[PDB]
């Protein structure tokens, strides 16, 4: 009746009435309005959204919010704190609106929202980050048990979108995958994605080959690995053109060189090879006066403190989490003490324990390529498993370690 | 039963974007590398967007359509036409 | 079509005429309207960029 | 028609029209091969079979 | 000759539905094996500095440092480390041994 | 003499026969199981 | 052989729709060739064999 030809309708004076059904909780009209009618991006103001955030903002979800910031402190938790907090008190006017509507779980509203986004995969990613990061919280079971709820339907909304997307073009596709934050959350759409665990998302076919095609670097896929590996080890053969290209000599051979699969076998045989001069080192060495072959092995180990010393700055504390990581250094710090050991050249007890050192340190570095070797092997739906079987077994061993003290104990007052 | 394919592939997902991540220049030489950054980190310390939205909008527009649709095809009696005779 | 400035964006119309433009577009047809921005040619405009 | 409201409908009306338009008018008919081919250009199998 | 009889024999008696399982199970098993193989030199190479610190001839040092540790079996602050690396090899062993184990049941659909 | 490289290499497939064969007795109900 | 050539042809990755396509349609060919092949067994034995 009300919204028909006859009618003419200017659509510039209906502010009152889309604020109205917005407040009230309308989508349906929301939707009407904005089928043939004003312009979401011109109606909102500064004023009428420090009003929606500051009068109609529940309390209740305010202090789930302060909640989620003081215990789960995010990256995008801290940055949507920070902007609630200036509108209580490249604007992107659309995405706080998503957002006010998302924390009060308005499902028809966020959606019709998120359908007049502009950028729409990366909204429902941090959409759904946001969601999970407050279901995280638990004041009451029942918003923390629909945020998830919401927070799932986003997500497989959005893996639906990008799986429809990547089917209709590649490289373009490809590129959006890739595109950089626009002061939305600060990261991309894939970044997005890894800190919510987005299993859907990741577990596509078309992450999967980008991932794949990035692993490869500028090197042919599907070219087969042996050639690679032929090429790699006889280097002027890749020249001749057994290895393909995905699309000039130099460029060509930088292109081989740089790629991460190529490098970790170099880093491998590299390896193998420093292994193999420990072991030579090991029972050829004078205790009076080391050789040049000990200041080359010096010399490597001092590179693999460097990479060490970056993996600690890149990854933080998170980087000792694994028992693995932490035993790599400490053996790396362990043949330090055989080193000081190493340079006194009196004191032949010293001498001796210094050699045990280096000794003993051979092994724990043999350890670790054996575990770079196990895990490259079982790279794949096994690969889960693996873990968690491994830290269940160390669990047992340190248990099966506090029983032994105890019967020596006991052995010993016997 | 019905998420184990989807862990593994994340697991997949997070190991490869952890190594690709890191440098890749040759091991033996991955110092130099390093030493060129230092610099970098002592130094130097002391349209198309708008296209590729759009076509990701009407991408957008395109599956809102086939969801909408999804809805209107699954049903397989026809009661408008029961109505109208 | 759409003599008036008001054009109701109904999801039939809005589906039709995207059908219409597809089947132009694989014929390479030639469309004629009167060009003005506002009303249904506007809808017309959109849906050829 | 208010009734039809799947999908791939305007193709099917449109050549409807041009075939009708083309029946009477013209050769009326007078080639079949003209009319196949105008009716196989816009895939309108029904109105071929009949 | 009679491990190729043992293998025929096995062969014969498991061809059927578990047939498949038992292939992929022996391979997986010949890798643990293999990777215990390259441990022990290691350990071996590790056991030779521990105890023949002065030998100069290639063909002794390779049998020791080769064939010591598997002799062995057939048979001051260095023990708390020791035992340490035991138990760090024992826990990789012992988990890849179990991976072989289950290899085939999470592939399988 | 040179007999320990084939000596072991030999007890390793015995060892990789019998093993296999001892795993597949275990998990044999397993796979037959509807 | 459909099936044969459209597998071997998905083994090859340039485009993930087409290799998943072309695999899809090796699938349907094979179960059509299976259905079709056991109805022939069951009319008739050594005719089949
Ligand atoms: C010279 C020293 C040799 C030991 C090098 C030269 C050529 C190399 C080989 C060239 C190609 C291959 C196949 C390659 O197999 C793969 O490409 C991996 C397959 C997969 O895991 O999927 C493994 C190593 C091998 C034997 C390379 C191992 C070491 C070889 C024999
Ligand atoms: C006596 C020496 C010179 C022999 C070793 C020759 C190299 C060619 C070997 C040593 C380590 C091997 C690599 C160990 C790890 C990997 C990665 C692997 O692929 C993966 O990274 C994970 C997926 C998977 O293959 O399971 C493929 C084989 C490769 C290159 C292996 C194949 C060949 C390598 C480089
Ligand atoms: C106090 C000193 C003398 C003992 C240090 C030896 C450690 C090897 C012990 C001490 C505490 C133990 C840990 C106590 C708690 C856990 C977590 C447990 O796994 C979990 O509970 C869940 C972890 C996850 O899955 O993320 C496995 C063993 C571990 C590391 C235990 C194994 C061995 C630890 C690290
Ligand atoms: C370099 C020399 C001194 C060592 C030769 C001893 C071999 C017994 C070693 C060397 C390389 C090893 C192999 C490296 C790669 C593989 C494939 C691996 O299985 C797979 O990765 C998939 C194969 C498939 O399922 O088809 C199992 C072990 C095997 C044979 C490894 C087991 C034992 C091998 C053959």
């Amino acid at each position: 009746e009300i919204f028909t030809n006859d009618r003419r309708w200017e659509s510039a004076d209906l502010q009152e009435v889309m604020f109205t059904a917005l407040i009230k909780d309308r989508p349906k009209f929301v939707r009407l309005f904005l089928e043939n009618g004003l312009n979401l991006q011109k109606f909102l103001t500064n004023e009428v959204l420090t009003e929606l955030f500051s009068t109609h903002f529940s309390t209740l979800v305010y202090r789930n919010l302060q909640i989620a910031k003081n215990s789960y402190n995010d990256a995008l938790l801290t940055f949507v704190w920070k902007l609630v907090a200036n509108f209580r008190r490249t604007r992107h006017p659309l995405q706080a609106l998503f957002i006010w509507a998302i924390l009060q779980n308005k499902k028809e509203l966020s959606k019709v929202i998120w359908e007049q986004t502009k950028g729409c995969t990366l909204a429902a990613l941090g959409a759904s980050k946001l969601l999970k990061t407050l279901a995280k919280v638990k004041n009451d079971i029942n918003a923390a048990g629909e945020s998830e709820e919401l927070a799932n339907e986003y997500e497989t909304r959005a893996v639906e979108l990008f799986t429809e997307c990547y089917s209709n073009d590649e490289d373009l596709a490809e590129q959006l995958l890739v595109y950089s934050c626009e002061a939305w959350g600060g990261s991309n759409c894939l970044e997005l994605a890894v800190e919510a665990t987005d299993q859907h998302f990741i577990a596509q076919p078309g992450v999967q080959n980008f991932l794949s095609k990035q692993w490869y670097g500028e090197i042919s896929r599907d070219t087969k690995n042996w050639k690679i590996i032929l090429c790699l080890f006889i280097i002027p053969l890749v020249g001749c053109g057994l290895v393909s290209f995905r699309k000039k000599l130099l460029w060509y051979y930088v292109a081989f060189f740089t790629s991460p699969f190529v490098v970790f076998s170099w880093n491998v045989v590299f390896y193998i090879a420093f292994l193999l001069l420990f072991a030579y080192v090991l029972l050829m060495d004078f205790h009076s006066v080391p050789h040049t072959p000990e200041l080359i092995l010096y010399a490597l180990v001092f590179v693999l403190f460097c990479d060490e010393v970056r993996q600690w700055y890149m990854n933080g504390v998170n980087y000792f989490t694994d028992l693995w990581n932490v035993m790599d250094t400490l053996g790396l710090f362990y043949f330090i003490a055989g080193i000081v050991f190493r340079l006194h050249s009196s004191n032949k007890s010293s001498l001796y324990s210094g050699r045990v050192i280096f000794c003993l340190d051979y092994i724990i570095f043999t350890l670790r390529l054996i575990h770079i070797f196990t895990v490259s092997r079982n790279l794949g739906p096994k690969i889960i498993m693996l873990q968690r079987m491994l830290i269940d077994v160390f669990f047992f061993l340190f248990l099966f370690a506090v029983w032994m003290v105890a019967f020596g104990v006991a052995r010993q007052g016997i | 039963q019905e998420n184990n394919d989807q862990v593994w592939k994340f697991q997949r997902y997070f190991l490869v974007q952890e190594y690709c991540n890191r440098l890749n220049i040759p091991f033996p030489f991955v110092v130099f590398a390093y030493f060129y950054m230092v610099v970098k980190k002592c130094f130097k310390c002391c349209n198309e967007d708008n296209e590729t939205l759009a076509w990701e909008g009407v991408m957008k527009e395109n599956y809102l359509v086939k969801i909408n649709t999804k809805a209107n095809d699954n049903s397989e009696e026809m009661r408008h036409r029961f109505r109208q005779l | 079509t759409g003599g008036a400035k008001n054009f109701a964006l109904k999801p039939r119309m809005r589906k039709i005429f995207s059908r219409l433009i597809y089947i132009a577009q694989s014929k390479g047809a030639w469309i004629l309207t009167g060009g003005t921005h506002y009303g249904l040619m506007k809808y017309i405009g959109e849906v050829v960029r | 028609k208010m009734e039809e409201a799947g999908d791939e409908i305007v193709s099917n009306a449109i050549s409807y029209a041009l075939y009708k338009a083309f029946s009477t008018n013209e050769q009326d008919k007078d080639n079949w091969n003209g009319q196949l081919k105008l009716l196989l250009e816009w895939n309108q199998l029904d109105l071929a079979s009949d | 000759f009679t491990l190729r009889l043992i293998h025929i024999f096995t062969v014969s008696r498991n061809l059927g539905p578990k047939i498949i399982m038992l292939q992929r199970m022996l391979i997986d098993v010949f890798f643990f094996l293999f990777l215990f193989a390259v441990w022990m030199v290691a350990f071996g190479v590790a056991r030779q500095g521990i105890l023949r610190q002065n030998e100069q001839r290639w063909r002794w040092i390779f049998r020791s440092v080769i064939y010591e540790p598997y002799l062995a079996m057939f048979g001051e602050w260095i023990t708390i480390p020791l035992v340490c690396i035991y138990m760090l090899s024992t826990n990789i062993l012992l988990v890849n041994l179990l991976v072989a184990m289950f290899g085939y049941t999470v592939g399988i659909v």
